[PDB]
């Protein structure tokens, strides 16, 4: 396992596992978060116009070539970074690497292609939509922020039409720097890497444009919409990339409760609801958290009646842990729970692609499964109060959705 | 991600696959309390 | 030689009806897609040269010859389009060959 | 039972025309025999460019101070010009009648053209113009107006051509404040709570110092695919403001498949357009067509009783509401001593509504619709509105 | 706006006022 | 002359005989949009748009082509507390106008044929509605200032187009169209007939009627970033209620800061907020003071129309001369200047005939009395320049709400503001 | 006459592919309004009675006895709201005239 860091700022991390499918994957700091208010929707498009024709090689060339060979193109994007992944067989690797190159260091971006991809980008965000969480965690971050993070993910309505060629040319020549990328490659050497890093990857060299510092606003946006189950997600700011209390805050969603291991009542906050209601529910605890900024709170579903007192009772059950009321054992099964949890996200190839990847663009460093376990047992359980107590004062963002006739609102939750 | 959002990853890991219920196949005649006006002849007006 | 070509040009008779070379090309597929990709400049542009030329047939006239397009004048606007159009299709012409 | 309208005459030959009612406000205004007809395509926006500087200051009051006091008050000051009318009219209360007077004096002579607010109205005045083309009802009745009466002044829009716009100078204003601004073409209307004796003593106080067309019947398109919607006028000649078979027509207005359908008979002296305006989608332009042209050849040919007392009882209560209001009864005296002469009562209004009956109503809409050469407008996506012989054929029946 | 461009005469083509309408 | 007679049943009788050649004859019922909750909206709408539906004791078609025979006039407008339907005529055809104005007020059928036809007229009304941004800001302002009951649309949500059914209606009907929210005010017409009409119809329904819950402020803001060339933006704060003194105080405040420019494209040189903004911003604008105040609460604020990038500090110069105000810098003239100004508007509004009606209407369904002008020209005297300062501060203090849209990379948040 | 109303009503026969009087109604414009103003259920269960009939007849079959349609049992659904669509008409007729 290697990080070497190419002077241009991009940086190789590599890995020979000699594993029979190898995946190499790409990861830019070029996220949602780098727009404002005039190029909104510009990532959705650049994320979808992966098969546009680039000057390397044909769009059909290009589509036709990693089918050929039964390859996988695909694009993962955050509100922080975008990742390019290709995987296939290590003996038509040096071509997919060639198409992945082109793809990310030199596009053209003709207008046909992009006016084409505009219905396509309509659809994709109503297929994205199709489901309540995604909308409201799209309202929260909006809510809860004010420029950076609160840019969506997915394309607004009236931006659709409006996105033009020179937008996407500006936005990959202001982000798409050798500063900002690193290559990590699992099943090839290292050495390849380096040679493609320099053919590419490494003419565009500078830092680019730097991004702002994304503001808390707190507030609260609803949208009754007659689902038969509300959707609510009540937020507070939290600790970002890089400090200790992002571990407390880990620590603490999964003394909450998060995901649901058996096709979870013990949660606290499951347990907390089960014990006064008794219709279907689903309470969750969410923690996003970004480089400079995070978001940490409460996630619930449940039928619009009782929409209000389970909300109570969640936040109820927050405030018992910022009131010290809580156990050891409690904690050390939260952290089982979160280390578990990293070492399976972290077992399959493409996660660990991912994770490499993004050490690599966050810290310049990889950090060992181990070191992580060690550092997550730092975390101890006043800290884990700590976090808590954050969020039980700092100032709430709460998106919500449905019939919301009985949903509360901030002031008196 | 995943490691922070959970099981709100997905939600916050918007992806696409590069190469390719689902989507259901998804403009008019052009200060104070409005107030809506409409009629039997007479057209709708806002008054704002 | 180009002299010829010039007087050739002026036995087109489209600079009688300030027609562009491209704008004679027969449409086709391949002319067709170089025409969509055409900005919308040169396509509405394109448009009134090619119906002006109609009205003057209709009433079999011809543009005055100052108003006619020069050999020089005359300009391949839709040239490059249609270049990268066939370029694509012969690419994909002989993938499918293969 | 409806107030009088009273009026006097100056030596200026501006007549005071009032009609006073219990309203404790009042809309008092000047009205100007002066438009885009009165234009000789020189200075073809000299009345709306004035109608800009007629508010920006005078010698008396300078600047915005003159505005101020139409604050003080609290009224309302508005300004419009037509290609053959300019008005200027200020709604207030009836205690401050004198003041208001005063005002409108100011505004039609001892005006001040500032050469800075030139320029500032200049780039108002061009710019609206740059967008005006946004409205298309306003660009479609344009290309109606200029297709109908080629050759002639009335022909010319109001605003002028941006040309004109930029080339314009104080001077030539001046000029067409000093040629189109004469007393004897000036009517002082008031209407609602205003004493006749007193404004004629206002009148007389101050503003006692006051110093033809052919149809061509051919069409005209302006094809833009871009747009949404399409709108298409179509209009005849009308018979002018002084025949009195408008009213019969204006009955047949009221008998009369687009999203948008409105009937028109715009009037000038001895002149006019009478037809319809409507916009629609590209793909039902020609049905409309077809639908409207039959609606007009009925009314040629099978109008029947019942259909006229429903346009005769629309025609009263459309009058009535207009009467009805200090703004446009004020408007209405203003326009109709410009225009008749006189201020015609409701009560003439009801006798020729009465006097129609479908035997008349079917011979003047012969006389003004069968067989007629119409002036066509169309702006957006109007391919398929049929060219001028489809037209022209549909404007007759072959069964008449 | 458009109102800057005129229309253009036809009284070339125009040949010879309802007076005339009638005849014509 | 007037003449008001409140029937046993609530019903208020309002009588004027005019003369007049035509005759107007309203009537007003407290059925707003504030009637409804999260289950049932959109439903003041609908019946605002079903006005022309098949009653118990005429059709669709008689009602239409009855109307249309004498050449009358009906129409329906609502506010968020009220809604009136109105019909006008001659003299000799209002008793079948009479009989039709009441037959879609006491006895309606709401088939369902006819609804289901109706809803895309709906979403089609919704749409030439919000053709424009102040309709849309002002909806979204009241949104995002009330918690329950004002914060309801006049206009129906995407959702629940169709998805209204008749018995919605009818439940609507019979819970907020009762005798005692009802007035039926006529002008051209016998004081004596308005009752004859008053007992063979509004018999229907005579109770109190189901009653609405309390409006509760919420502040907060929504912004609505849709590419538009202006940033259109109004913040409001809660005021006093309609039908409250310092409502006439706050009407004094919104006609000194400036209530629509009276000069043709006037320049409000006198306008407070106008000079306020035009002292540092030379592109083009529009600031006025907006004021709505319905009979629990109200909400006084500014409007803003501006070029987004200046967006911003137009914004401030407007709530800093606001803020001016809170501070006693006003003078005597001024507030007399804005006292006419209120008079002239109100003496104007109640000069023609419908807003006659209207008024005496509103009078009748909030207040059951009717005001003379002559008694509100001194009310709005009393007012004092103390009491507008009051309710500056109110506004200067209370928590505000926001409602933004257009191009909002440069427009303030409330915590900036 | 109520019983040769039902002996008649054996012997026309649509009872016996199941079907109920007002499914025999030639659909003129009327009767399609009037069955354009039926609620969603009754629709549905007279296009399945007419499907049926129609793959009875296709195979030249009729129902059991037992699943006959009876006399009595005659709903006369659709009869009601064609009663408004004719009452409609007429009454515009009238107008015109």
């Amino acid at each position: 396992l290697e990080f070497t860091k190419l002077p241009n700022g991009l940086v190789i991390a590599s890995l020979e596992n000699y594993a029979p499918l190898s995946r190499i994957g790409l990861f830019v700091k070029a996220g949602s978060r780098y727009e404002d208010s005039n190029n909104l929707g510009t990532s959705h498009l650049l994320r979808l116009a992966s098969s546009l024709t680039t000057k390397g090689a044909s769009s059909f060339k290009i589509t036709r070539g990693i089918e050929a060979v039964g390859g996988k193109l695909s694009v993962t994007a955050t509100r922080e970074n975008m990742a390019y992944t290709v995987e296939g067989i290590r003996s038509d690797i040096e071509i997919l690497m060639e198409f992945l190159l082109n793809v990310t260091t030199a596009p053209e971006f003709r207008r046909w292609e992009v006016a084409a991809l505009r219905s396509q980008l309509k659809i994709d965000k109503a297929v994205a939509f199709q489901n309540s969480q995604t909308r409201i965690i799209e309202n929260l971050h909006d809510v809860a922020y004010k420029n950076a993070l609160a840019n969506p993910l997915y394309c607004p309505d009236y931006r659709m039409g409006k996105i033009t060629s020179e937008e996407l040319h500006y936005f990959v020549q202001n982000h798409f720097t050798s500063a900002r990328m690193a290559l990590v490659g699992l099943g090839v050497s290292h050495s390849v890497l380096k040679q493609v890093a320099e053919q590419f990857l490494n003419m565009r060299g500078g830092l680019g444009l730097a991004g702002a510092k994304a503001k808390y606003r707190g507030g609260e946006i609803r949208e009754q919409n007659g689902d038969n189950l509300v959707h609510a997600a009540i937020v507070a700011e939290s600790a970002a990339i890089g400090n200790a209390e992002a571990n407390a805050f880990s620590v603490l969603q999964h003394l909450l409760g998060a995901g649901p291991h058996i096709k979870n009542t013990t949660s606290l906050l499951s347990q907390s609801v089960a014990k006064g209601s008794h219709q279907p529910f689903d309470v969750s605890a969410f923690n996003a958290s970004y480089s400079d900024s995070g978001l940490f709170g409460i996630y619930t579903i449940s039928q619009a009646a009782a929409a209000g007192e389970v909300i109570n009772a969640a936040y109820n059950q927050v405030k018992a842990v910022a009131q010290g009321n809580l156990s050891s054992a409690d904690v050390q099964a939260a952290k089982n729970k979160l280390k578990a949890g990293y070492l399976m996200s972290v077992e399959t190839s493409e996660g660990f692609l991912s994770e490499i990847g993004s050490q690599a663009l966050a810290a310049g460093s990889y950090m060992p499964p181990s070191t992580v376990l060690q550092q997550i047992d730092s975390v101890a359980d006043a800290d884990v109060v700590k976090a808590a107590k954050k969020f039980v004062s700092g100032k709430k963002s709460m998106a919500a959705s449905g019939n919301l006739g009985h949903t509360p609102f901030l002031d008196e939750l | 991600v995943a490691a922070r959002s959970g099981p709100f990853a997905p939600v916050l890991s918007a992806t696409s696959r590069g190469v390719a219920g689902a989507v259901p196949a998804a403009v008019l005649d052009v200060a104070r309390p409005l107030v809506a006006t409409v009629g039997l002849n007479v057209p709708a007006s806002v008054r704002f | 030689l180009d002299g010829f070509r010039k007087w050739y040009y002026n036995a087109a008779g489209f600079n009688k009806l300030g027609l562009m070379r491209d704008d004679t090309l027969h449409e086709t597929e391949d002319v067709k897609e170089a025409i969509r990709r055409l900005p919308e400049d040169l396509y509405n542009d394109r448009m009134f040269r090619i119906k002006r030329a109609l009205d003057l047939t209709m009433r079999h006239q011809i543009l005055p010859k100052d108003q006619w397009t020069k050999y020089e004048e005359d300009k391949f606007y839709l040239e490059p389009y249609l270049k990268e159009v066939i370029r694509e299709r012969k690419e994909r012409e002989e993938w499918a060959k293969k | 039972s409806v107030p009088e309208t009273q009026v006097s005459i100056l030596d200026n030959g501006l007549r005071v025309a009032s009609e006073q009612s219990s309203h404790a406000t009042c809309t008092v205004g000047v009205w100007i025999d002066a438009g885009s007809r009165y234009e000789t395509e020189k200075n073809n926006g000299a009345g709306y460019f004035l109608e800009h500087l007629a508010f920006k200051g005078t010698k008396n009051r300078p600047g915005n101070a003159l505005e101020k006091e139409v604050e003080s008050i609290g009224a309302h000051l508005n300004a419009y010009s037509t290609r053959e009318h300019t008005a200027y009219l200020i709604k207030a209360l009836s205690k401050d009648l004198p003041k208001v007077v005063e005002l409108l004096a100011d505004i039609v002579q001892n005006s001040s053209l500032e050469d800075s607010q030139i320029e500032k109205e200049r780039d108002v005045i061009l710019r609206e113009m740059q967008e005006n083309d946004a409205s298309m009802q306003n660009v479609v009745f344009d290309y109606l107006h200029a297709t109908a009466f080629q050759g002639t002044p009335l022909a010319q829009a109001v605003e002028g051509p941006s040309e004109n716009v930029r080339r314009l100078s104080r001077t030539d204003l001046t000029d067409y404040l000093n040629r189109h601004y004469k007393a004897p073409r000036m009517v002082l209307a008031a209407a609602g709570g205003v004493e006749h004796q007193q404004l004629l003593d206002l009148a007389q106080k101050h503003l006692s110092s006051v110093s033809p067309c052919r149809f061509t019947g051919s069409e005209i398109r302006h094809r833009d695919d871009a747009l949404p919607l399409a709108h298409v006028a179509i209009a005849v000649e009308g018979p002018g403001w002084a025949n009195p078979d408008n009213v019969t027509l204006q009955v047949a207005n009221a008998i009369i498949l687009c999203q948008s359908f409105q009937t028109f008979n715009i009037s000038y002296s001895d002149t006019g357009l009478l037809g319809a305006h409507f916009v629609c989608d590209a793909m039902s332009i020609d049905d409309m067509v077809f639908f409207l042209q039959g609606q007009w050849m009925r009314l040629c040919t099978s109008a029947t009783e019942s259909e006229v007392t429903r346009g005769k009882n629309i025609l009263r209560n459309a009058l009535v509401s207009h009467l009805d209001g200090t703004t446009p009864v004020c408007e209405d005296i203003g326009r109709s001593l410009l225009t008749y002469g006189r201020r015609i009562p409701l009560a003439e209004w009801e006798s020729r509504i009465q006097e129609v009956d479908a035997q008349m109503l079917r011979d003047i809409c012969s006389k003004y619709f069968y067989d007629q050469c119409p002036a066509v407008a169309g702006y957006g996506p109007i391919e398929q509105l049929p060219d001028y012989n489809r037209i022209r054929s549909g404007m007759f029946w072959l069964r008449f | 706006s458009h109102t800057d461009v005129k229309v253009p005469d036809f009284s070339d083509y125009r040949r010879a006022s309802k007076e005339s309408s009638e005849a014509r």
